[PDB]
């Protein structure tokens, strides 16, 4: 919902 | 569940004027059937007029909520 | 009561001090309305080219116009 | 029926409780 | 917005000269950076001094003021005119009255609604405001405007 | 100096007090009346109308009454070296109560109500109501 | 997929960045005769069309009833 | 056996909320008059309206208590 | 001429052939145009444009009151790069090189 | 030959609604007419000025 | 003189809350009038709109009480 | 019949609610007097009016308590 | 068929609990109109949204009253 | 019997309610005195009158808690 | 299992505190929109967060209620 | 003595209500002292007076608890 | 077997009270944001901590309710 | 151990009420500290005195709870 | 049979009351911070101290509930 500088696993 | 919530709200706003016109009407009808004298009738006329104004208020409220619930962007 | 009516606190204070000055005793009331007469001459401009000029001798018409 | 007249005056009327008498 | 206070009679030495000098300095300093300047004045002398040079910047002028003593022509009127014509920054040029043979020309940078809204006013948190700050600020600011003009013009007189 | 209350009660046309040492001072805030003494907190308040009541240290029991129309009050804590705590009561029109009248007061009230009976403008209605307030306060405060 | 049967449109954000988006005309005018009416100024309707339109100055309560 | 008395006393208990409402209303009236003493008739009028509503509800609950007692 | 407020409306429109076409355009070819004297005017045009943009934003945007943003597990390009700024940079430097 | 004018419906709806409409119309007879005729008056004024 | 009376009495506990709500409503109207009298007809209007809910709810409760007194 | 004690005591709760309302109204009068100590009379008037209504309600609650007690 | 009636009467308490809350909402509307009459709309919308929520809660409790009353 | 003690307990609840009202009323005295000490003993007299009325109500509650205990 | 229906009623009484909370929230929202209107975008957001909690709690108070009405 | 135990517990409930009422006094005292410390002792006096009343009520109800727990 | 059910219903009521407290916190936060917008982040964090504690209490109540439904 | 447990639970309810009352006092402490830090310790003092009553009552409550748990 | 469960539920209600009390604490916190951030850390410390006391009381209540559950 909020932009972040970290990318999760599923969204890799 | 949202559909059930919405239909409940919609039906309540649709029947609100029917209630104000019917069940409070039945109450007034009871009072009319029971009362005989003139003083009480003089005082009860104003209650009837209040019910008129109250019905129009409920109708306004229902109009507002129905134009809110039947407004679509597209 | 004034930010709703579109009125300033200075305008309200002046227009109320006027009434208070009207509720004074005559010897001091004379000196009060003396020391609190009004005389101004507003002159409105727009890149030169005067739009209007107007005199004022009353507080209410001065604040109104 | 048509509203005849050359007049631009927007005219409305108020009524009384008395009838016209000739 | 530059509010220049001056007189309406002559033979006043060179006080209005110094006032108009400071005003010219301020205008020429603030028009370089690109700030659009407006000019309010009090007295015909400033008008005659700045017409030919800065008459394309006049906004509103008052005169015939000090026929009587000062608060005859209440500062509240001029302050209301300023607030109605609310600028983003306001300067006030006048003459301070040091002693009977000595004065001094000054410029007062004055706070405006834009400069108040752009600050949270944490410096006044030490003070208790009996009505809330947000409701009493707008009524306090007009009083501040009026009082500022009042003392400045007394000193100039 | 001393552990007193340094009042200055001032209008534009006359400064009634400058550094007067007092004990307690009552003032009619916009919400309601309240009384400032030494040790009172730093505060700001808007005033509405009524009778300031000053009480000197030399007096104690004796008082001085002054009617105020509108203005502000500023109570400032005492400097460490002064030993004394200061207060500033600013009023746009500060009269004494000796100089007030109830007849011209009621006449002005009547004329205000007459002017405001034609209630059309918001500022006119507001001015009528506020004049009613202030004139009622004048009537209740005059002797 | 090949791309022959792709979506026959482009998203509104990309059109807005291209400077291409048009928002208007919930309705349309199919025929040029109908499009150029307000620009002709002298024959918005042909004569035949005028006399055909003169037959519908009022609604037909008779036809409604029937 | 005395269930009608129980029902009446349980129906009566809305007098607490009615009185709370009346107290809040007249408190608002008194405060608004202490603030604006030149405006008392309009405030009293609205207070009378509210008191009429609240006393109507109170007399309703008392009447229903009497009904349940002497049905 | 007679006074135009005395004149019958349908008779005036029968006389006038131009404003006939103006009415057909907005009230026969559409059913949702406002009943104002000038629907083609700039105020109406700009209001329609702003309404268009607000409607589309409310429908499509990621918000606290989301209409269409729902059941999201595989995101599209725009939302993916708007949420993951680290990947927009990496995917972009690679593209340019 | 009926009970229509002696009805609960009459006394509850017909007389109250009708009497209230009558009283409101009598009390706001002119306010209503003015609020309605405002637009027509303005339009007629505009037309006459344009013509002139 | 049984459980119906008890239920119709327990139904009446809501009238207290309804009265508190009405009191809050009209106290707010009083305060707003004392603050800015020049919008009386508006505040009164909104108050009546609120009553159009609150009254209705209370009346519902009263009716349901009678429905449980003669179910 | 000791059962009617229960009912009477239950009726007494309204006295608690009335007391809360009375306290709120008196508190409002006390603050109003502090805010505008010039009048101190037109506020006490409305105070007594409200205490009239609240005392009336308390009295009828007490009376109904005694009624349900003895009967 | 007595426990159903008692259950419904006990479920009717949230109506009174909701009337409080509607009262506060419309009181806030009144006070906001008194503090800023320049904004009449944009306050009534939020008022109607919150009132809609509380109306939904009222519908819930009345529906469940009728449910337990017949099931 | 012992059931009377439950009546006494309900009476105690009424006492708790009056206690709540009494405390609320006192708070206003404290605040009005801190704001305007000059009129102290007036606020005290007004509070005394309110306190006496509340005290009488509490005394009555206690009396009933005794009367529906011994009877 | 009538006690099921009673438990359910009790489990629905909680709506009286829920709606109260919601009311207070929206009241504060309206006050904020009447005090600092230019930041509605903040206030509404915070309000929605609060509703996202309160809604959830109310849904639980329904769900478990129905569970105790069936199981 | 189970009834006695229940009556004593209810008395405890009354004590809790009294404590709730007591909180108001010290809140008002703290606010008035934050405003004007120079009226400390007077405020303390009034506070202790009211606390005396509250304490009296508490002691009374506790005593009644003991009575209804033994006699 | 519904005696456990009543306990669960009571737990739900407690949860509702917690919800009311949460709403009060949200209302205070909104008012604070309106008064001091620039300090939202700190106020929001404090509210979050309070919300977490309240949520923990609510979960604890729901858990105990579930336990009381079976054990 | 039924009656005893119920009595203890009621006492617990009283303790919860005491906690509610305490909250008001500490909120007043926070506000007073916000407005006048220079007498922070003199407020803290008064708050401790408030505890010296409130908590003490709570202690009494819990002690009586244990007594009626082993009476 | 399930009296202990009923007692536990009552204790849970008390816990809910404690949560409601906490809400006022953190409301005052989020308000005094808005009114003076420079002393916010001190205000936070006071709020934490109050919160700890409230939590301690709640924990005590929970312990009592467990003891009641286990007789
Ligand atoms: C019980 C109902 C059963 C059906 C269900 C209802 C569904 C429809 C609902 C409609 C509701 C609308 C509301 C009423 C409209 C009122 C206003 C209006 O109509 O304006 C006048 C208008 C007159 O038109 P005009 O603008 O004056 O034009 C006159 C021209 O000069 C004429 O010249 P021309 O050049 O135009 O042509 C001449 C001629 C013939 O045309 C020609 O030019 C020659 C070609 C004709 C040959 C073909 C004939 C058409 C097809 C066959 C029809 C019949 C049998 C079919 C058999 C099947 C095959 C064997 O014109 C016509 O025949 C007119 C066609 C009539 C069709 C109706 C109008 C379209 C309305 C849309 C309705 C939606 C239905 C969906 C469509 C189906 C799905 C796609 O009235 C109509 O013509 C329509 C009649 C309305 C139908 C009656 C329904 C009752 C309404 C009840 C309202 C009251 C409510 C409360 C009741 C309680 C009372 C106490
Ligand atoms: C987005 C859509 C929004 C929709 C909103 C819908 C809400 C409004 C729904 C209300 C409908 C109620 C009207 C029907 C009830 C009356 C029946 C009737 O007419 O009796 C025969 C009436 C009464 O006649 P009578 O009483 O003299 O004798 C005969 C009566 N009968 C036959 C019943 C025995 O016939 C008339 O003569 C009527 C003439 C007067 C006009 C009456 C209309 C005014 C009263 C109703 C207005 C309601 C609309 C309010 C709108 C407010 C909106 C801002
Ligand atoms: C679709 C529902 C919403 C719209 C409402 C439709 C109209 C509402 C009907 C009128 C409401 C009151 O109706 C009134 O109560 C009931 C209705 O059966 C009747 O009461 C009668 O039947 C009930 C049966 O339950 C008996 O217990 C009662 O002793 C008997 O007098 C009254 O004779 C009627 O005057």
């Amino acid at each position: 919902a909020k932009p972040s500088w970290h990318v999760a696993r599923e969204h890799r | 569940r949202f559909y059930f919530m919405y239909m409940a709200r919609t039906t309540f706003q649709a029947v609100r004027p029917l209630l104000a016109f019917s069940v409070f009407g039945e109450v007034m009808k009871l009072v009319l059937a029971t009362m005989s004298s003139g003083l009480f009738s003089f005082l009860f006329s104003f209650v009837l007029a209040f019910e008129v104004f109250y019905f129009f208020l409920q109708c306004y409220i229902s109009y507002t909520f129905l134009t809110m619930f039947f407004t679509v962007l597209f | 009561m004034w930010r709703s009516s579109g009125v300033s606190f200075t305008r309200y204070a002046s227009e109320m001090a006027a009434l208070l000055r009207q509720c004074l005793k005559e010897p001091y009331r004379t000196q009060a309305m003396q020391r609190n007469q009004i005389h101004l001459k507003e002159t409105v401009y727009q890149q030169g080219q005067v739009l209007t000029r107007e005199t004022f001798n009353d507080i209410k018409k001065a604040f109104e116009a | 029926y048509a509203t005849l007249g050359s007049g631009w005056s927007f005219s409305k009327v108020q009524y009384t409780k008395y009838r016209i008498t000739k | 917005a530059v509010l220049a206070l001056s007189s309406d009679k002559g033979l006043c030495g060179g006080v209005n000269s110094f006032v108009a000098k400071q005003a010219r300095i301020v205008i020429k300093e603030n028009e370089m950076a690109g700030n659009a300047v407006q000019v309010y004045g009090v007295g015909d002398k400033i008008r005659s001094a700045l017409q030919r040079t800065f008459g394309d910047r006049f906004k509103r002028i008052m005169t015939e003021v000090t026929r009587f003593p000062w608060n005859f022509g209440q500062a509240c009127i001029i302050a209301d005119r300023l607030m109605q014509d609310n600028p983003a920054r306001l300067m006030v040029i006048y003459n301070h009255f040091k002693s009977a043979v000595a004065y001094d020309t000054l410029t007062l940078n004055v706070l405006t609604p834009t400069q108040a809204a752009q600050s949270a006013k944490e410096q006044l948190n030490t003070f208790e405001f009996e009505p809330e700050k947000t409701d009493v600020w707008k009524d306090l600011q007009d009083f501040y405007y009026a009082c500022t003009v009042f003392g400045c013009m007394l000193d100039n007189i | 100096f001393k552990n007193q209350l340094l009042l200055t009660l001032s209008s534009p046309s006359e400064a009634i007090y400058v550094r007067t040492p007092v004990r307690s001072v009552t003032v009619p805030g916009s919400e309601g009346a309240m009384t400032m003494t030494n040790g009172h907190s730093q505060t700001v308040a808007r005033l509405k109308a009524g009778e300031i009541i000053v009480r000197k240290g030399e007096t104690g029991d004796e008082v001085e009454r002054f009617f105020l129309s509108d203005g502000f009050v500023l109570f400032k804590s005492p400097e460490d070296d002064s030993g004394c705590c200061t207060a500033e009561v600013l009023g746009v029109e500060v009269v004494p109560v000796s100089m007030l009248d109830k007849e011209s007061a009621a006449t002005a009230l009547q004329e205000l109500l007459q002017q405001g009976a034609g209630a059309t403008d918001e500022w006119t209605k507001a001015r009528t109501l506020l004049g009613q307030e202030l004139l009622s306060s004048v009537i209740r405060a005059a002797p | 997929p090949s791309g022959a049967y792709r979506l026959p449109a482009v998203d509104y954000k990309r059109q807005l960045s291209r400077g291409t988006l048009v928002e208007g005309a919930d309705f349309y005018l199919p025929t040029a005769q109908e499009q150029q009416r307000l620009a002709r100024h002298f024959e918005p309707y042909s004569e035949q069309e005028q006399e055909e339109r003169r037959k519908f100055r009022f609604q037909s309560i008779s036809v409604y009833l029937a | 056996a005395g269930v009608a008395s129980l029902s009446a006393a349980i129906a009566l208990m809305s007098v607490g909320g009615v009185a709370q409402g009346i107290g809040s209303l007249f408190a608002a009236l008194v405060s608004g008059t202490a603030r604006n003493p030149s405006i008392k008739e309009d405030l009293f009028t609205y207070t009378l309206i509210g008191m009429g509503f609240l006393e109507f509800l109170g007399i309703i609950c008392v009447l229903m208590s009497a009904v349940l007692l002497y049905s | 001429n007679p006074p135009v407020w005395k004149v019958n409306t349908n008779e005036w429109l029968d006389s006038d052939q131009y404003w006939q076409a103006f009415v057909e355009k907005h009230h026969f070819y559409s059913q949702y145009q406002p009943g104002v004297v000038d629907p083609e005017a700039p105020q109406e045009v700009e209001a329609f444009k702003q309404a268009w943009h607000s409607r589309m934003g409310k429908f499509n945007d990621r918000s606290d009151t989301p209409m269409l943003y729902a059941y999201m597990n595989e995101l599209p390009s725009w939302e993916y790069y708007d949420l993951h700024r680290s990947a927009f940079l990496e995917h972009m430097t690679y593209f340019l090189v | 030959s009926n009970t229509v004018l002696s009805n609960a419906w009459f006394y509850s709806k017909t007389f109250p609604f009708g009497a209230v409409f009558y009283m409101l119309g009598s009390y706001f007879y002119r306010d209503i007419r003015e609020k309605l005729w405002k637009e027509e008056k303005s339009l007629i004024h505009t037309a006459q000025e344009n013509k002139n």
